[PDB]
């Protein structure tokens, strides 16, 4: 029916996506190794949406993980919810990899395992015979997620031409280049493949992210064990028309195709309020629909870094206020009264805009069924302040004689590099001549 | 005599249950006298309870409160959120859609105000 394979891939995608099928056990009331509530189909309508459909009521992941390293896989069977994951759609015990760290490796196994990486992920398509698509759940950061990832969206786009292709791919975190210093060099050969090799992204930045660790979650020692919270309950929340039985843009095909204004323009920016448990204590007094959506406009949300001042001439062309469980949807109307007369979000002078708001029942269960959820898909055309944050620390690298000779002894006779700045610069200069 | 059954008939038309004078439908006595005597205990229980009734149990007295808080210009913190809010729209002559869009900053002006007796202010209409 509506069935999608996660493509689960890299050292960063294989641990949010872990945590991504741990996050929807807790809401439709399974266990990974048995059933022992009644909640999940009384209180969920609809399961077999991205998990494989049941032989036992025991509703298996639609899920791949291949990884170079095999640090983050060593990780998983100690925990009590890899008895859900299959020891034969993927791997089974002892699974390796490369050595390695470069983008040309990856590139470069992807033709010497062509026959094993084509055998096996293959046999999860032909399970329903109207397949929705696929989603490349990668990294950018690292060789390992972006010299892989790279080749899966070529051969992927011809072999299967009619199904949707859309990621939700982490950006790299640009503070230091101390440990890694081919960042500007594997983020841009990916970034190519990200807008005609693909029809859509999902960005995630990474310096916004620490932004957004210290606000509100109080912590002095930033870790790597913080970057799995934020980035699984999005996941979950943009699946609530298309998991928990909604109406309109109830498809992934159906969300994608009401915000894109234009192939090579489909960078979408995100935003999610609620984080905090002591919100919780107050939430009692019918804590309304109206407040909710008057700070998603307001640039404190977002996961995106941008300019603060390049707003004034930029337009917003789509935005998406999802709501999510209690709504009070006598009010979901005057929520969206009160949006012309701030203006918060400009709009484009050559053409009208849409803000859409939608509703989904969330999980039977306590902290879901109480307080109010807001979950963000903007689209704005700031986005190439990043694009020319990436750009201006790419060429300034190439003139201090950075990786030309270190990089250029493996499978690269040729200068790309020109081949990235030139189509970087199309998507720069198309966005900005968008509004007339 | 006039004015107590006045009370009555309203009282018989909301409930028809819910009468004034409960526990107190004591005969009438037979006397040149005596009779305005028991006209004068029957008004004063039947005015006070229908007093204590719309003012505490239905809440006449928060009634004019909002009352006051709008047209006496009394808690003035939402009042000029929502008088700098009137500016913007009344800054040309009127038309046919701008009351639809006082309501909008109306209660866009109420509920940054986060008042309880909020309830009472849902009763207000515009008039432009």
């Amino acid at each position: 029916p509506r069935e999608i394979i996660t493509l689960q891939l890299g050292q960063c995608g294989n641990q949010i996506g872990f945590e991504f099928w741990k996050q929807l056990c807790a809401e439709h009331g399974i266990s990974p190794e048995g059933i022992v509530e009644e909640f999940a189909t009384e209180g969920t309508d609809r399961k077999d949406v991205f998990f494989y459909q049941a032989d036992d009521e025991h509703y298996i992941p639609r899920a791949v993980l291949l990884d170079l390293e095999p640090r983050v896989i060593h990780s998983i069977l100690n925990s009590p919810y890899a008895n859900l994951y299959n020891p034969e759609n993927i791997y089974l015990s002892e699974h390796g990899g490369g050595a390695g760290n470069n983008w040309a490796s990856g590139f470069s196994q992807g033709e010497k395992i062509h026959e094993d990486i084509f055998d096996i992920i293959d046999r999860e398509a032909d399970g329903s015979d109207s397949l929705e698509g696929f989603v490349l759940c990668h990294s950018i950061a690292g060789g390992t997620g972006s010299g892989l990832g790279s080749y899966l969206l070529e051969r992927l786009n011809d072999r299967y031409p009619k199904k949707l292709v859309q990621t939700y791919s982490v950006f790299p975190n640009q503070d230091e280049m101390s440990h890694v210093v081919v960042q500007p060099y594997n983020s841009l050969l990916t970034l190519k493949r990200l807008t005609q090799n693909a029809d859509c992204v999902v960005v995630l930045d990474n310096t916004a992210l620490n932004r957004i660790a210290t606000d509100r979650l109080h912590i002095q020692n930033p870790s790597f064990s913080q970057i799995n919270q934020l980035v699984s309950t999005i996941m979950s929340a943009s699946t609530t028309t298309l998991r928990y039985p909604g109406y309109m843009n109830n498809d992934l095909i159906g969300l994608i195709a009401s915000l894109i204004p234009t192939p090579r323009l489909h960078f979408l920016m995100t935003g999610y309020t609620p984080l905090t448990t002591d919100q919780s204590v107050a939430s009692v007094r019918k804590t309304t629909v109206l407040d909710v959506m008057r700070r998603l406009l307001q640039p404190k949300n977002v996961m995106v870094s941008t300019g603060r001042d390049r707003q004034t001439n930029h337009c917003y062309i789509a935005i998406l206020n999802i709501i999510q469980g209690e709504v009070d949807p006598t009010q979901v109307h005057k929520s969206l009264q009160r949006i012309r007369e701030r203006k918060l979000a400009n709009f484009i002078p050559w053409g009208p805009a849409s803000i859409q708001v939608a509703l989904s029942r969330k999980s039977p269960y306590l902290p879901s069924a109480h307080r109010v959820s807001g979950l963000m898909m903007a689209n704005h055309t700031n986005i190439s302040s990043l694009f020319e944050r990436t750009c201006r620390q790419y060429d300034k690298l190439r003139k201090r004689e950075a990786f030309l000779e270190q990089f250029r002894k493996e499978d690269i006779f040729k200068d790309n590099f020109d081949e990235l700045d030139n189509s970087r610069e199309i998507v720069q200069q198309l966005i900005d001549e968008y509004h007339a | 005599i006039l004015s107590t059954g006045k009370y009555l008939n309203v009282v018989r038309e909301c409930g028809h249950d819910v009468t004034c004078p409960d526990a107190k439908e004591i005969t009438y006595t037979l006397k040149e006298q005596a009779y305005v005597e028991r006209i004068e205990k029957a008004y004063n229980y039947a005015s006070k309870v229908l007093l204590d009734f719309l003012m505490e149990e239905e809440e006449l007295v928060a009634h004019l409160r909002s009352i006051k808080h709008y047209f006496l210009m009394d808690q003035g913190d939402f009042f000029v959120h929502f008088m700098d809010l009137t500016e913007e729209e009344l800054k040309k002559p009127v038309d046919d859609i701008i009351p639809t869009r006082l309501e909008a900053l109306l209660e866009l002006a109420l509920r940054m105000s986060t008042a309880n007796t909020d309830p009472f202010k849902d009763d207000l209409k515009i008039e432009l």
